């Protein structure tokens, strides 16, 4: 809270805050990404995609 | 140079070469597998095996006669060869074969060790001759359900079935005397061989004209006949070409000859002056190519063939390729047209004149079936050396930008990107 009570101090630090963490989440995007390359995507029928791929 | 031809009866053609050693003499059909049915496909396959079979082959030897025959799409075609003095002794065999042997060369005992052979032949093609495998099922889709679609060699399982009835049939609907031609290449004068058979008469079903159909239609569409287990990716790609007597018939072969063929493994082929090679060799994106353009009755066929063992890059192989033909539509220069022109009189001239006149009784009896007549070499090079830039740049603009094409392949082809993705690189972004 940075004080007594929800104040001055508490929503000028969550401004700030706010404007952080969006970034944060499109590094973490970033790794999703990188995680979801090296094997691929998956498919409805749940086994391998490897016979049958497309651009 | 000279190409003389007469009709009496029988349209006579022949194209006398003084010095020879040889002589050839035979007939040459109207009518090949372009002509046949999916279900009596192999029939004319069938006819030149029995034909050059050892019975009626080793009755000709005797005689110092050679046999010799070749099945296309618009034509066929029955050859025999013989010294320039025993120009007669061929009429003989001839005659002998087609009216009275008619139906000795299709005995019950001949006919099945034949038709044994053809099986094992056919057979051994799709199995091992993988580049004109693929070239076949080339045709195959980009004609499908039309004339030029049907494989020259046959099918097996048309071929499996086919029975003595049929070559009758096939042979009195189509070995008629207004779908044929006599050709005599050589040595031997035109008037020399028209006396030997305006001598003996006889029309033998006269009068009679060959069954009609429904005309050959391009398709853009493809086959591809995965093979991981090859060694190789093997692939052929073309768009709808030019038929012969076509006011196009050479620029579409200049066309051609500006991407012309090539060989990784030969240094002087490393050198040409063709643009493509300077985006291939850097990664050795292929093992050859060869680029083409078939000429048909009804259509034809402008691409290019390829083999690769580089399976992890045939996507560059095809985009490279496709980015040049681009070209033709609007960057080709004046040197790459005039580079053209040189090797495809080089090239053209090498075909029309060889040392073996068999190439030229094909080559005349087919020409002449078609057209009424040859063109003569001298003619063709005046055509050849008057087309311009403009020329190849309409022409392009017609036949390979933003049209449809057709692909056929075989071995490790993974790599071989979808359709649409060849399809789309048929043409570039712009303002
Ligand atoms: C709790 C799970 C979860 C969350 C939240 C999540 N993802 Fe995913 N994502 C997955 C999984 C698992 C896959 C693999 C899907 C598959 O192939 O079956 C995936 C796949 C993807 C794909 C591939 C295409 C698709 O939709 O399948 C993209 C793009 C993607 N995620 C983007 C994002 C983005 C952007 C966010 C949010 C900012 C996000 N994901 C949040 C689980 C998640």
């Amino acid at each position: 809270w940075g004080g007594f009570s929800v104040s001055n101090p508490t929503i000028q630090r969550f401004f700030a805050l706010h404007y952080l963490v969006p970034f944060i989440i499109a590094a973490m995007v970033i790794m999703h990404l990188m995680a979801l390359h090296i094997h691929g995507s998956s498919n409805p029928l749940g086994i391998t995609g490897n016979l049958d791929r497309i651009p | 140079a000279e190409v003389t031809q007469l009709s009496n009866g029988i349209v006579v053609a022949t194209e006398h070469n003084p010095s020879a050693h040889t002589a050839s003499v035979g007939v040459v059909f109207g009518s090949g597998a372009a002509n046949e049915n999916p279900y009596n496909n192999g029939v004319s396959n069938l006819w030149k095996n029995i034909f050059l079979s050892k019975e009626n082959s080793a009755v000709a030897a005797k005689e110092g006669l050679a046999l010799s025959s070749n099945i296309s799409r618009d034509f066929q075609s029955y050859i025999v060869s013989s010294l320039p003095g025993s120009t007669d002794k061929s009429l003989d065999f001839l005659n002998q074969s087609f009216i009275q042997q008619k139906a000795n060369l299709l005995s019950s005992s001949n006919f099945e060790a034949t038709k044994k052979s053809v099986l094992k032949q056919v057979q051994d093609f799709e199995d091992n001759d993988h580049p004109n495998r693929v070239l076949e099922h080339l045709h195959s889709t980009a004609f499908q359900n039309t004339p030029l679609s049907l494989p020259t060699r046959g099918t097996l399982e048309s071929l499996e079935n086919l029975v003595v009835a049929d070559l009758e049939s096939f042979a009195n609907n189509h070995f008629l005397n207004s779908n044929a031609v006599v050709v005599g290449t050589g040595n031997i004068k035109h008037e020399d061989l028209v006396n030997s058979i305006e001598s003996k008469n006889l029309s033998l079903q006269t009068g009679t004209k060959p069954v009609l159909k429904k005309k050959a239609a391009f398709l853009g569409s493809e086959v591809r006949l995965r093979d991981d287990t090859l060694p190789k990716a093997w692939i052929s790609l073309a768009v709808e070409g030019e038929p012969v007597n076509s006011p196009n018939y050479f620029v579409a072969k200049l066309a051609a000859q500006i991407f012309g063929s090539y060989n990784a493994f030969e240094p002087a082929s490393r050198l040409q002056g063709i643009k493509l090679l300077d985006n291939i060799q850097e990664y050795q994106l292929c093992d050859n190519f060869n680029h083409f353009s078939l000429s048909y009755k009804d259509s034809g066929l402008w691409g290019f063939s390829t083999a690769t063992r580089n399976v992890t890059m045939i996507d560059d192989l095809i985009h490279f390729t496709l980015k040049q033909w681009n070209r033709l539509t609007i960057s080709v220069t004046d040197t790459e047209v005039e580079r053209a022109k040189s090797l495809l009189k080089l090239q053209l001239g090498q075909l029309y004149e060889s040392g073996n006149p068999v190439n030229d009784a094909n080559l005349l009896g087919a020409e002449v079936l078609i057209k009424g007549s040859k063109l003569s070499l001298g003619e063709a090079f005046k055509k050849i050396d008057a087309i311009t830039v403009k020329d190849v740049k309409a022409w392009a603009g017609k036949r390979l930008w933003d049209q449809d094409i057709a692909i056929a392949g075989t071995g490790q082809i993974e790599g071989l990107l979808d359709y649409m993705r060849i399809r789309s690189d048929m043409s570039m972004m712009r303002w």
